[PDB]
C-alpha cells in the first residue's frame, strides 16, 4: 500500500547548544553571536588617523624633549596611542600640572599646529643660551626641552622680565612654560642673582603666581633640581603676561588648537596598520556587526557590549539526533 | 518537546531530506523520495532570520572611550569607573547568556510546533481516505499517483475524488 | 502560529463578534449568530493586563537628579558620568525592545492557545454527535436548537440525550 | 494553562500518586491504584533543575569593594556614585523579577506540556476501544486486566486485538 | 442542517506590533509602554517650588550682583534652574572658589534665611563706600555687589582689622568674602595703603591666608583687577575671625542654610508655571505613568527610565488580519 | 467498566508563587533565589582578617593618638572597619593631607610593619620632650602623638634642621609628618624663635615646602592652634630629606607597608566572630551561592548582585489545587 509521511531535517552537524532546560543539544545550524575576532592592528578612526607617539609621553612630545622623534606636522588625529611606559617623558625630572586633563583635552584633536611664539633670540637681558643638560642631549651634546627656554643670569645679574604675548591667531592655543626648583640657595645665587625670586603668568582668566621651592632631594637622572611645567588655552585677541625675576622656564613654541570632540588616551605595543574601523581596541580593530564582544575592554569607537563569555551560540536550525 | 512531534511521535529526522527543515517522504509505484513543504520551511526561516536579526539590531551602540585616566592620587574615581565598568559587564554577561538559553528553546520549540502544524495539515487534508500508522506516516487506502501525492503536498488534495475507492478499501481491511 | 489554531485550522477571525475575544458562531433551524465565550475571555483578559501591570509596576523608581556639574578642568570625570548614563540608556533600551519584542510573540501565542483549549472543549462535549469539519466548525448528526447549543456554551450538554438520534441519524448518511 | 491539561479537562492534581509528577490511574478486575510515568518525570526534573541552576551558574561575580570614600567637597562625585549604584538596583531588581514571573509561566505550562503529552499518547494508543470522558480517564469498552495497562504505558498497546469486543461493547451501548 | 463553529475576535484596527520573528503585525488591540508627553513648563517638586534665577548665575545672585533679581527671597526650594549662560555673573571679573560644589550644596535647600553679620557703619577706620566699580553697574552709576564690601583706606591708612561673627542662630550659615588682585604696586597703594598684605580667615575648621597677587593681566570689562570668592558654612556656637591689613572683600550679609536633600542645577531657558510633578525636563514636566520615556536624559525627580526608542508597542489584544 | 486515567502530583504545599499573568499561584515546591541571611558578624575575606579599630579613625591609627588603644600590630588585612564617628581622630585639633586616598590605600594591605626611621634621641639641639598637650592625654598626662615628635627650641636657639632617611628596606615604607600652626607670633616665637619658619620635604617624587599660617581660630578642645598632616610612599633606595625653622613635626615611626589588592572602609559596630567569608556587610557575612540579597547595599567581596525585593520565588513543581 502508499504512503505519505511527515519528518524533519537531518545532517550531520556537531553543533551543539545550550537551552535553558538542556545541555548539548546538537542542532542542524547555529550561529554564534559573540564577535571574537580583530585584525590584529591599529586603525584610524573613521578615516582619522591616530597620534602615534613611540616612546614619547604626551608631556615629551608637547615639550621637545631631544630624546624623542622629531617633530612632524600632524594637524588631526582621532585618538592617541601611548605605550604602557614610554622611555621618554621628562628629561629633565618634575613634574607637568593638570597633566591628566591636558591629556584628555588633547585626545582628540580636530585641528593642531606648532608655531612660534616668543624667539630664543629675544630675550637679551638674560641668558638664553646655557639652559641646557647632559640628561638633554639633542646631537650628542647637552641640551633642554626644544620648545621651551630655560633663561640663565646674564654676566652677574637676573633683571626682571616683563613679556607678553598677543594671541594674533584665529584659533586657540595651547602655551606651555615652568619653573626651575634648585636644591640650594648656593645654586639658586649662581643660577640667577636674585634669592627670592617669582613667575606671574596673567591671562584674562589666569591670574597665577609660582615661586620656587629650595629643598635637598634626591637625584633623578643625576640631577636633585626639577623642573614643573604649567598650561593655558590662549582664546584668540587674547594675551598671556610672563612677569619673572628668575626660575623662569620660558615659552618658544605654542600650538593651535580646535577641538569639536573627545575621546581618550589608548595604552598599546601595536603599531600602525593602513586601516579604518568604528571600534579600536589595543589588541586590533574590530569589523563590528555583532551585539557583543569579548576581546578587551578598553576599547574607543563604536563598539559592541563587552561581555565575559566564551561563546553565545543561537540556535537556528532543528534538533539534529542521529 | 513541548508539543510531543520532533522527538516524540516521529522518532528521528531525515537525513535523505536535504531541501529543507520539515517536508514529506513518498513511496508509490512511481518510487519513493522525500519532498520539502516549501511554505511552513520559508516561513520558519524567515521567522528565525527575524529572530536573530532582531536580537541584532535592537542594541543601541553609540561613541564611548575608554579609559584609563586617572594619576595616583586619584584611585577612588579610579575605583568608581572599576564598579561602573564592572556592573555593566556583569549585566551584559547575564543579560546575553538567559537571551541565549530562553531563545534557544523557544527556537526548538517552535520547530516542535511546525511539525505538528505540518502533521496537521496533511492529516486535516486525508481524514479517513487514509490510515494514521501513529508513526508520523499516513496509510493510504487507495492509489496515489505523483501527481496526487504532489496535491496532498499543495495542499490541494481532492478528497471526493478518491473518497468511494477508498472507503471500498477501508470496508474490506479496516475490519 | 505555536498552537496551529488562529493562523490554522481557522482560516479567519469574525467581524461579527463583539461580545469578547473568543466565542461560537452557530447557525441552526431558528437562525445564525455569535455568542461569545465569557469565561475563558475574562480568563485572557485578566492574564494579559496582568502582565502589562507586572511590565510597569516591578519597576523600581528612586529620586535621582541629572546633572552636568563639573567644570572644564573636570573633564575625565565628565566621561566617566557620560559612559555610566550611555550604559544605563543601552541597557534599559535593549531590555524594552526585547522585552516588547518576546512577550508580543507569548500574547498572540496565549491568543491561539485559548481558542485551541476552546475548540477541544467542544471537541470533547460532542464527540460523535457531530463531524468534525476541520474548519473550527462543527456538523452536528442531530437536531439542536438555540437552548441545545448554549449547554454546549453553558458545558452543561447532555450527550446521551441525542446519542440515539445521532446513531439513527448518522448511518442514513453514510450511504 | 497553555495546553489546556493541568487545571483545565483535568480538574486537580493526585494527593494518591507519590511516586512521580506525572502518571496513571487504573481500576480493574483486579482493583485500583496508581503508577507514575517514570521516564517523563525524571526528564521534567532534570529541565527544572537545569533552569534554575542556569538562572543560578549564569551570575558573573567579581569582586567589589564599597564604599563611601568621598568628603564634603566632594559631594558632586558622591552624586556621580549614588547615580550608578541606584542604577544598577533598578536594573537588576526589575530584571530578577520579570525574569521570576516569566520563566514560572514558562515552568508551569511546562509541567501542562507534558501531561497533555503524556495523554495524548495515551489517547492516540486507544483510540475507538475507548471513550474519552473529557475529565482525563478513559473508558475501556474492553477488559483490561493489570499487563494490558502495563502495555497501555509501554506504548505498545494492541490496538486490533480488543477492536472487534470494544466495538461489540460500543454498538451495544449505542442503543 | 446543524453547525457551531469556534472562532475569534476581529475589527477595524490599524495598530501594528512587532514580535521576536515577525514585524508589522496588525492586531485587535495595543499600548504604548514609552512616554512622549511633558507639558512645556517648570514645575514644583513635591510641592516646592524650584528656585528660578533668571539672569543671574547662583554666584551673582548670592553676591549681590546688582543687576541681578532684587533678591529673589526664597526661603525653600527643590531644584535650581539658571541659563545656559546667565548674563549677570560676576560684575567684577575674578573666581569663585569650589564654585561647583558650592552650587550643588545651594541645589536644594530646606530653609534659607539672609541675614546681616557685620553692618557697614562698622567700619569706621575705613571706607566702606568707595568699593564701587564701572564694571557693576545699577543705573547707570558704578555700584558693587549689595551683600558684601569694598573695604578701600580711609585718608591715608588701613589699619589692621580684626573682625569676628559668632553664629547665634540655631542654624549652619553659609558666609562668603573675598580677595582684591590688583595689576600694579600703585594701584595696591591707591587703594590700599600697605603694599604687603595678608587676609587671614579662621574658625574651629577653616584654617586660611589669603595674599593678593599683583599681576598685570588682561583687560575683562576694561579691568585688570581680579575679585576671588571663598566661603564657608558657620556651624552654630562657632566664631569666624576675619583679619587683614588690606585688600578685604568683607562679609554684610551671610545666609542661613539648613539642607536635607540633595539635587542639581537644572539648565533650561523656561519659566515658571505654576505647577507640580515628580518629574522634571529642561523641555518640561511629566506625569509619569508609563516606566519608559524619551523626552531628555537630564532630569529630576522620580522619572521613568530615558530610552532611545519612538514607541514601546504591547500587543493586548490578537491578530487583526484583513 | 475499567478505566485509565492521566494526572499530576498534588500535596499540602502552601508555596506560592507569582507568574506574569497570574499572582499568588499556591505550587508544589518552589525555590527562592532571593538571599536574606547574615551571620551577624564581621569575618576574615579568603581566610584574611580585618583591621578593626574599635574607636580611631586610620588618622589616630596611624599617627599614635595616645587615647587609642595600644594594640597587636596586624601585617596583614583585607578590609578596614571603622565606626560611623571614631570617638578619638586627631588629639591635637587640625587636619589631615589627601587624607581619604590614604585611607583608600590602606584599605587593603599585603604587609604593614611599624619601624623606627629617626629616633628622638637625636633632636639633641631642639626639644623633644616639651612637644606635649592637655588635648592629647596619655596616662592623664599630657602628652602627644606617638609616632611623631613635637620639637621645640631648646632654650633660646631653634637651629636649622637637616635631616634624611634611606629606605634600606626592600619594601616601600609610608611616612608622615606635620606643621604646627600657632595662635599669634608671640606663640610663634616662643615655641620656636625664628619668626619667620618652613619644613622643606624631598624625595625623588616629593618636592614640598610648607609655611605655617597664622589666623585667630576657634578653640577646639580648649585650642586655637591646630596641627596639619602629610604622608609619602617612599621607595627602597630612595631617602626623605627634611630641613626646618620650626613648627616641624618630625617622623620617629614610620611604616613598611606592601600593596597587592584594593578593597574599602567599611562602616560598622559589629564585632569579630571568627568566621570566613567572600561577601562581607556592615550587618554581616553572607554565605553567597543565590544570585541576588537585599541585605545591605555597601558591601566588600565576591557578593550576589543587591536587589531592593523581599522575594524572588521560582516555581519547580506545579500548580497546587486543593
Ligand atoms: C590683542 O591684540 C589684538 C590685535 O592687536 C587686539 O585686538 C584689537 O583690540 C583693540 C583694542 O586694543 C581694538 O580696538 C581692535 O578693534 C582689535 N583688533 C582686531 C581687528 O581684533 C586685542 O585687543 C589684544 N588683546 C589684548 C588682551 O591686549
Ligand atoms: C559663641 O558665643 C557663645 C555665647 O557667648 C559661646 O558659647 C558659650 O561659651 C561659654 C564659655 O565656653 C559657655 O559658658 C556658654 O554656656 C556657651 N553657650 C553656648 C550656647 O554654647 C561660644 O563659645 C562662642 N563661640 C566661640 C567660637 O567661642
Ligand atoms: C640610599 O643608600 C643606598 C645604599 O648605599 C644608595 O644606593 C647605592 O648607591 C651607590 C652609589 O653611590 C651604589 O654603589 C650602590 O650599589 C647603591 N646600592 C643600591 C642597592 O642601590 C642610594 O643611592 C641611597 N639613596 C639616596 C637617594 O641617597
Ligand atoms: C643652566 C645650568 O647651570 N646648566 C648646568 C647644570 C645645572 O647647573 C645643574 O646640573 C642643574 O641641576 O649642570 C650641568 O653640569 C649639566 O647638567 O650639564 C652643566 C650645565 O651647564
Ligand atoms: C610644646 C608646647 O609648648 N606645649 C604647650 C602648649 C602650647 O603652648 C600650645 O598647645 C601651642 O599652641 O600649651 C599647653 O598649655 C597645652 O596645650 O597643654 C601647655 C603645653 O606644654
Ligand atoms: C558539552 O559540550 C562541550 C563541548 O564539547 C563539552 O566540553 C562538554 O564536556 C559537554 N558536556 C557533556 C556532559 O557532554
Ligand atoms: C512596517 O510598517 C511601517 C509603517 O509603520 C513601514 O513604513 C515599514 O516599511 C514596515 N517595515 C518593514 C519593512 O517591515
Ligand atoms: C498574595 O499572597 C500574599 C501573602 O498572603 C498577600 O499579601 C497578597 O494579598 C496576595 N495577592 C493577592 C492578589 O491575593
Amino acid at each position: 500500500q502508499d504512503q505519505i509521511c511527515i519528518g524533519y531535517h537531518a545532517n550531520n552537524s556537531t553543533e551543539q547548544v545550550d537551552t535553558i532546560m538542556e545541555k548539548n543539544v546538537t542542532v542542524t545550524h547555529a550561529q554564534d553571536i559573540l564577535e571574537k575576532k580583530h585584525n590584529g592592528k591599529l586603525c584610524d578612526l573613521d578615516g582619522v588617523k591616530p597620534l602615534i607617539l613611540r616612546d614619547c609621553s604626551v608631556a615629551g612630545w608637547l615639550l621637545g624633549n631631544p630624546m624623542c622623534d622629531e617633530f612632524i606636522n600632524v594637524p588631526e588625529w582621532s585618538y592617541i596611542v601611548e605605550k604602557a611606559n614610554p622611555v621618554n617623558d621628562l628629561c629633565y625630572p618634575g613634574d607637568f600640572n593638570d597633566y591628566e586633563e591636558l591629556k584628555h583635552l588633547l585626545s582628540r584633536i580636530n585641528h593642531f599646529e606648532k608655531i612660534q611664539i616668543i624667539p630664543k633670540s629675544s630675550w637679551s637681558s638674560h641668558e638664553a643660551s646655557l639652559g641646557v643638560s647632559s640628561a638633554c642631549p639633542y646631537q650628542g651634546k647637552s641640551s633642554f626641552f626644544r620648545n621651551v627656554v630655560w633663561l640663565i643670569k646674564k654676566d652677574s645679574t637676573y633683571p626682571t622680565i616683563k613679556r607678553s604675548y598677543n594671541n594674533t591667531n584665529q584659533e586657540d592655543l595651547l602655551v606651555l612654560w615652568g619653573i626651575h626648583h634648585p636644591n640650594d640657595a648656593a645654586e639658586q645665587t649662581k643660577l640667577y642673582q636674585n634669592p627670592t625670586t617669582y613667575i606671574s603668568v596673567g591671562t584674562s582668566t589666569l591670574n597665577q603666581r609660582l615661586v620656587p621651592r629650595i629643598a635637598t632631594r634626591s637625584k633623578v637622572k643625576g640631577l636633585s633640581g626639577r623642573m614643573e611645567f604649567f598650561w593655558t588655552i590662549l582664546k584668540p585677541n587674547d594675551a598671556i603676561n610672563f612677569e619673572s625675576n628668575g626660575n623662569f622656564i620660558a615659552p618658544e613654541y605654542a600650538y593651535k588648537i580646535v577641538k569639536k570632540g573627545d575621546s581618550t588616551i589608548m595604552k598599546s605595543e601595536l603599531e600602525y596598520g593602513n586601516c579604518n574601523t568604528k571600534c579600536q581596541t589595543p589588541m586590533g580593530a574590530i569589523n563590528s556587526s555583532m551585539p557583543f564582544h569579548n576581546i578587551h575592554p578598553l576599547t574607543i569607537g563604536e563598539c559592541p557590549k563587552y561581555v565575559k563569555s566564551n561563546r553565545l551560540v543561537l540556535a537556528i536550525g532543528l534538533r539534529n539526533s542521529p | 518537546g513541548l508539543f510531543g512531534a520532533i522527538a516524540g511521535f516521529i522518532e528521528g529526522g531525515w537525513q535523505g531530506m536535504v531541501d529543507g527543515w520539515y517536508g514529506y517522504h513518498h513511496s508509490n509505484e512511481q518510487g519513493s523520495g522525500y519532498a520539502a513543504d516549501k511554505e511552513s520551511t520559508q516561513k520558519a526561516i524567515d521567522g528565525v532570520t527575524n529572530k536573530v536579526n532582531s536580537i541584532i539590531d535592537k542594541m543601541n551602540t553609540q561613541f564611548e572611550a575608554v579609559g584609563r585616566e586617572f594619576n595616583n592620587l586619584e584611585r577612588r574615581i579610579e575605583n568608581l569607573n572599576k564598579k561602573m565598568e564592572d556592573g555593566f559587564l556583569d549585566v551584559w554577561t547575564y543579560n546575553a547568556e538567559l537571551l541565549v538559553l530562553m531563545e534557544n528553546e523557544r527556537t526548538l520549540d517552535f520547530h516542535d510546533s511546525n511539525v505538528k502544524n505540518l502533521y496537521d495539515k496533511v492529516r486535516l487534508q486525508l481524514r479517513d481516505n487514509a490510515k494514521e500508522l501513529g508513526n508520523g506516516c499516513f496509510e493510504f487506502y487507495h492509489k496515489c499517483d505523483n501527481e496526487c501525492m504532489e496535491s496532498v503536498r499543495n495542499g490541494t488534495y481532492d478528497y471526493p475524488q478518491y473518497s468511494e475507492e477508498a472507503r471500498l478499501k477501508r470496508e474490506e481491511i479496516s475490519g
